[PDB]
RNA sequence: GACUCUCGGCAACGGAUAUCUCGGCUCUCGCAUCGAUGAAGAACGUAGCGAAAUGCGAUACCUGGCCCGUGAACCAUCGAGUCUUUGAACGCAAGUUGCGCCCGAGGCCACUCGGGCGAGGGCACGCCUGCCUGGGCGUCACGC
RNA sequence: AACCCGGGCGCGAGCCCGGGCGGAGCGGCCGUCGGUGCAGAUCUUGGUGGUAGUAGCAAAUAUUCAAAUGAGAACUUUGAAGGCCGAAGAGGAGAAAGGUUCCAUGUGAACGGCACUUGCACAUGGGUAAGCCGAUCCUAAGGGAAGGGGUAACCCCG
RNA sequence: AGACCGAUAGCGAACAAGUACCGCGAGGGAAAGAUGAAAAGGACUUUGAAAAGAGAGUCAAAGAGUGCUUGAAAUUGCCGG
RNA sequence: GCGCGACCCCAGGUCAGGCGGGACUACCGCUGAGUUUAAGCAUAUAAAUAAGCGGAGGAGAAGAAACUUACAAGGAUUCCCC
């Protein structure tokens, strides 16, 4: 899953934040400053609960 | 570090000091590397 | 060989970068000094022989200032009075 | 209720316990107005303004 | 290497870059007054970046 | 220039203050002169208008027309009245904004609180009259 | 029977002239502080569409105190709150960011000995006043 | 009022009218104020003519024939033919520096010293993902923080 | 407030102004107002490489049509003597 | 020829309580030029200016006489007028 996050992020707080609010374990998180001014984060999830049907209830393309 | 990176004479592709070999496309233990001579003019 | 035409290309290297204190490209990085505000330097650079445009800038001008002024105009620090609720009420008399 | 809210006086006459459930509900719904930004509806306009105020009202009042 | 990395210049350069966009069709319309030639809008070839 | 201990005269500031107008000064721009029956029930020469009022066009080409006020704009104090429109080149029909000075209020939506102000101005104007 | 001189007509170009003035200039009265309880200087966010502007602040044109009774704001709002981050900038560093250590209630597992989450707080600008800590200075008590 | 054209008076500075235009302000007498009169000052600023459809768009000889697409094709794109680049007069990877110039789609007023369907021009979207690359930790000319003291003080040695 | 100035004047700045822009930096620094009573701010049709043009429509007025009041000069074209 | 507890001087820490360091346009307190003028120039003048520096307030600053005096009286101190 791919989120845009705050600029006083990390990877541990997002690995927690995603966990609370979407009920999923996340395995790694990858973090970028963007030409937006914003932080672009790619969040790789456990196969136990797949990004596809995690996503569907807040659909995203 | 004084080792800099090793750049391949065939492909010209840069691949470490710990990698033994190049591989940019099938370069594949062609061993045709020379290191960056470690900094000029 | 020589001056400007070749010496403009040589150049690549940097002295004046942004200051943290004033927000203006003027901080002389390897001589650790701002030629626009002083930094490091305890009190902010003001010279009063650099007269008209420069003096006004160094005063600054981008303030909140309304926010201080409204208190200054009030004087107090208290507010009670909560009038206009069904009865109604007590901003009229009788 | 099930419809959006609020008045200033209504929050004031709610307990600390009530208003934080209300603050809870509000972030959650706000969170919806973020995915509903992909939709781009005019309902997510009006509402994303007015929810912003309701958060500010709950935060001040507490 | 990175591609000079530091976040602290790098963000602010990216802010000026986001700030250098067109005015938004609307602000020409409601409008008070102007040939709205925005104007602080800066270019890859010409004049020169500042901090 | 002429008189009273107050803030204001003043040909530079007043022309600036009222053309771009701040709020109660914007509320004052919304005043339209009463019709005569209302003028003697509520005892006043002019009142701020409204939206379920009814208004007769005196000044313009529209002069003689009467209609309900659709909406009024604060920013550029103008009001739109029903059926006072002109048709755009495509043919769509657009309202024509009118200044309140041009119009006179035939009928008011009385309210109760705004009614209470009406009840207040009547009391005021009894002290000039008798 | 070319092309060319001078003046004019008609038009353009250009933006003088004349009036207008959401502005100054100047003179004058009034009034008069803001601060380490983070001012003032600046950053970058902040919108439906957001590049301007002024306005704000990681809460983000803030805001606290749809037409017949509590919406809106240089209506006055002599009214008060957030006030991120840098900035005197104060834990430390620094190209408006970052940083590693200590302390932590209350959830847990072992459910015995222990661990491990978590808000929040702390890490010489100087000086005074109250408390601890140590010799140095003249000594009393004391046995020799 | 202003402007343009002429008519009348005054040696005259200048006054006045008629026509057109313009579409709101304008005089006269007296008494006063004064940012009070230009052709000029290598005068300033702005505009504008001749210079002129003139100089430049010339040295690596670089394209040519078919074809695509297009309202439009010498210069966009395919193929063929033909060359040029060789420590890089035009290959690969990068430092600084730039600062989004990258990719895609859609355009074409300005640019490109010309055409332009094209583009590094314009507009809108999109892309950069680190336990094992680098930052980061160390320490080197030194920037130095730390007495005392000159110095009001800034500031400077230790 | 005014025997001030009135858009080359007055502040550098009537507007997006210490903006656009210049300089490594200290610092330097412009040009920039006015359709109309009301947007009524140019439908519909013909044409065209594009813009635009033609015709028509609105208004007292479009040589009032968008840096749109007036519209000099210097200048250009056409044209008349 | 001696150790100890206590008084008293100095020093470091500590948390507390309290204040101060920067700012606002000028006003408002030390150091301290030159062009210039004297048709030159060196004292003198420009000028105790400008500038630099420090620090205050809504105003500062100055104040109730070891004062004036030229008599014979006045009676803290600024400022205005001369």
């Amino acid at each position: 899953l791919v989120f845009i996050v705050d600029l006083k992020a990390d990877k541990k707080k997002i690995k927690a934040a995603v966990k609370k609010m979407y009920d999923i374990q996340a395995k790694k998180v990858n973090t970028l400053i963007r030409p937006d001014g914003k932080k672009k984060a790619y969040v790789k999830l456990t196969p136990d609960y797949d990004a596809l049907d995690v996503a569907n209830k807040i659909g995203i393309i | 570090y004084n080792q800099d990176k090793m750049i391949c004479r065939k492909c010209y592709a840069r691949l470490h000091p710990r990698a033994v070999n190049c591989r940019k496309k099938k370069c594949g233990h062609s061993n045709q590397l020379r290191p960056k001579k470690k900094i000029k003019n | 060989m020589g001056k400007g035409t070749g010496s403009f290309g040589k150049r690549r290297n940097k002295t004046h970068t942004l200051c943290v204190r004033c927000g203006r490209r003027s901080f002389h990085l390897q001589k650790s000094t701002c030629s626009s505000c002083g930094y490091p330097a305890a009190r902010i650079r003001k010279y009063n022989w650099s007269v008209k445009a420069i003096r006004r800038k160094t005063t600054g001008t981008g303030r909140m200032r309304y926010m201080r002024h409204v208190p200054r105009r009030f004087k107090s620090n208290f507010r009670e009075g909560t009038e206009a609720t069904p009865r109604k009420r007590a901003a009229a008399a009788n | 209720m099930s419809s959006g809210k609020v008045k200033a006086g209504e929050l004031w006459n709610k307990s600390k316990d009530d208003l934080t459930k209300q603050l809870a509900e509000l972030k959650t719904e706000l969170g919806q107005l973020r995915i509903q930004k992909v939709a781009s509806s005019g309902s997510k306009l009006n509402r994303i303004h007015d929810i912003r105020k309701s958060i500010a009202r709950v935060l001040t009042v507490i | 290497m990175p591609s000079h990395k530091t976040f602290r210049i790098k963000q602010k350069l990216a802010k000026k870059q986001r700030q250098n966009r067109p005015i938004p069709y609307w602000i020409r319309m409601r409008t008070d007054n102007t040939i709205r030639y925005n104007a602080k809008r800066r270019h890859w070839r010409r004049t020169k970046l500042g901090f | 220039m002429k008189r009273n201990p107050r803030v204001t005269s003043s040909r530079r500031k007043c022309r600036k203050a009222h053309f771009t107008a701040p709020s109660s000064v914007r509320r004052v721009l919304m005043s339209a002169a009463l019709s005569t029956e209302l003028r003697h029930k509520y005892n006043v020469r002019s009142i701020p208008i409204r939206k379920d009022d009814e208004v007769q066009v005196v000044r313009g080409s529209y002069k003689g027309r009467e209609g309900k006020v659709v909406q009024v704009y604060r920013r550029r104090w103008v009001i739109h009245v029903e059926r006072i429109t002109r048709e755009k080149v495509n043919g769509s029909t657009v309202n024509v904004g009118i200044h309140p000075s041009k119009v006179v209020v035939t009928k008011l939506k009385l309210d109760k609180d705004r009614k209470a102000i009406l009840d207040r101005k009547a009391s005021g104007r009894a002290a000039d009259k008798a």
